[PDB]
């Protein structure tokens, strides 16, 4: 899980 | 003939419409952001998706801001007339109001003016989709148990 | 006679104002795949509103960060949409  | 009615687009023009995806995954060095990996499982599914609802899908790689705004003038000077609708799938970094060339930010307005009303005459009255994978800020949605 | 230029829009935002959005380095970013699932499902028989409703629920129920970092670790995401449409919108005709 990554974030933008 | 009989009664009609008008609550619904247009749908079956010859064309669906454009589905253009810009998938940005790496980024210029000198703007320290980070590759999005995953992205291209996004960018392949949304081809395949539209592919079967009959877009016209236009897939672009790792586009500066320049490309990103060159491509989306040229999109919109083409002739929609023969087109239902367009699609325009951006998947990149992003905050609040921004999505991000390779070499830095672009102002999603400045994407979506083009096919405004009075600048994109053969989309009038047509669906205009943009669909946004990017942030739109750092907040964080702690959720509550339900 | 004239129609506002800002009318005939759709933005489908994978993400509230303000917030970051959420990808999977192995399955995709949560709203994308799950876009992309109730199109699947649903093109050949919702308006396109009522498909976007389903995204959100999708994305709001089924995703939940996992992070070592405890700042990022069991956090939401809710979509958001904005319309400006002006008729109901189905991909299907006739
Ligand atoms: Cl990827
Ligand atoms: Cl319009």
């Amino acid at each position: 899980d990554e974030v933008d | 003939s009989g009664i009609s009615l008008d609550n619904s687009y247009k749908m079956d023009y010859p064309e669906m419409g454009l589905c253009i995806i810009i998938n940005n995954k790496n980024f210029h060095k000198s703007t320290g952001m980070t590759s999005r990996s995953g992205t291209d499982v996004d960018a392949a599914n949304l081809r395949e998706t539209f592919r079967n609802l009959k877009y016209e899908v236009r897939n672009k790689n790792d586009l500066t801001r320049e490309e990103i705004v060159e491509l989306m003038r040229d999109v919109s000077k083409e002739d929609h007339s023969k087109r239902s609708s367009f699609v325009c799938v951006l998947l990149s970094h992003g905050e609040e109001g921004i999505i991000f060339g390779t070499n830095g930010p672009v102002d999603l307005k400045k994407i979506t003016n083009f096919f405004r009303g009075d600048r994109c005459r053969s989309l009038d009255g047509k669906p205009k989709l943009f669909i946004i994978q990017a942030c739109r800020g750092t907040e964080l949605d702690c959720g509550i148990e339900t | 006679h004239k129609i506002p230029v800002e009318a005939d829009f759709l933005y489908a935002y994978s993400t509230a104002p303000g917030y970051y959005s959420w990808r999977n380095s192995k399955d995709g970013s949560w709203f994308i795949q799950s876009l992309c699932a109730m199109l699947k499902q649903y093109a050949d028989k919702l308006e396109f509103m009522h498909i976007l409703t389903r995204v959100n629920r999708k994305v709001a129920t089924e995703f939940e960060s996992f992070s070592f970092d405890a700042t990022f670790h069991a956090k939401k995401q809710i979509p958001c949409i904005v319309s400006m449409l002006t008729k109901e919108l189905y991909f299907y005709h006739h």
